[PDB]
């Protein structure tokens, strides 16, 4: 169901379980069923729920994506107030073994808990895929240079910061593919970045012979050109459909 | 790392909040 392995197994055991007691609620069952002292199980849920608050904040606070730092916060709040229903509600059914309005703040909190942390893991993954499309982007916009290169010196000079660029987005798109459940998307990733890395010395062998022809002053300038053109054209294709599987 | 902290805190919470889900469930 989740889009990446370590989301799946964070949150799939919790959210069946908690679909479960949402069945069994619905249809009256927990009602009236005897609930043993959930002082300890909520306070360790308290405990867990202010540690991820904390972590949450450390991230906010140091990274420099402005979407997760707007959209960490209200997921906090989420979490906290289903832990404010656990907590009262634990301290209810003391009171009232039988109360009706505690077991359905059991329900509303355990909900609420599973909705916000999912929030946040979505959050970060979010951001976390936003800084592979920032390095995708970057190599794009490098690409658009690729025909002001005229000379040796150029060349020289387009070469030598371009092949970093790409080493890293290939780095970022294999670490990526791998923590992905679509396989199909894995598929996508793996052949545009297949595809790109392959194109990168056909680009370097058409910017040779564009400035050996420009050089020279031949007939086979224009051809070189499209040659360039073309190779710049289907790895700008690729990259851009990169982004577009990356952000599914 | 503070990725690595961040998911531990997420994987502490799924954690206590199925043990809590399971002790309410439990017939």
């Amino acid at each position: 169901v989740f889009h990446t392995r370590t989301i799946e197994s964070i949150l799939e055991p919790v959210a069946q379980q908690i679909s479960h007691l949402v069945i069994m609620h619905e249809e009256g069952e927990v009602d009236g069923k005897a609930i043993p002292d959930l002082t300890a199980p909520v306070a360790a849920v308290q405990a867990a729920v202010s540690n991820l608050v904390r972590v949450g904040k450390e991230t906010v606070q140091t990274t420099e994506d402005q979407i997760l730092k707007r959209d960490m916060p209200p997921a906090f709040i989420k979490v906290e107030n289903a832990c404010t229903k656990l907590v009262q509600a634990a301290q209810m059914l003391q009171s009232d073994p039988y109360s009706v309005p505690a077991r359905d703040y059991l329900i509303d909190g355990s909900r609420g808990i599973l909705s916000g942390t999912s929030d946040l893991l979505l959050t970060f993954d979010e951001a976390e895929v936003r800084k592979i499309i920032r390095v995708c982007k970057g190599i794009l916009e490098y690409l658009t240079v690729a025909e002001v290169v005229e000379t040796m010196e150029d060349l020289v000079t387009y070469t030598k910061n371009l092949g970093p660029g790409m080493t890293k987005m290939a780095k970022m798109i294999d670490e990526r593919q791998q923590e992905l459940t679509h396989q199909e998307h894995r598929v996508m990733l793996v052949n545009s970045m297949n595809t790109v890395k392959e194109l990168l010395p056909v680009l370097i062998s058409a910017m040779k012979i564009f400035v050996t022809t420009k050089n020279s002053k031949n007939q086979g300038i224009e051809e070189a050109l499209k040659n360039r053109n073309f190779t710049v054209e289907k790895m700008s294709a690729e990259i851009n459909e990169i982004i577009r599987v990356l952000q599914l | 790392t503070a990725k690595r902290q961040f998911v531990q805190s997420a994987k502490e919470v799924a954690n206590s909040t199925a043990n809590l889900v399971k002790t309410i469930k439990a017939l």
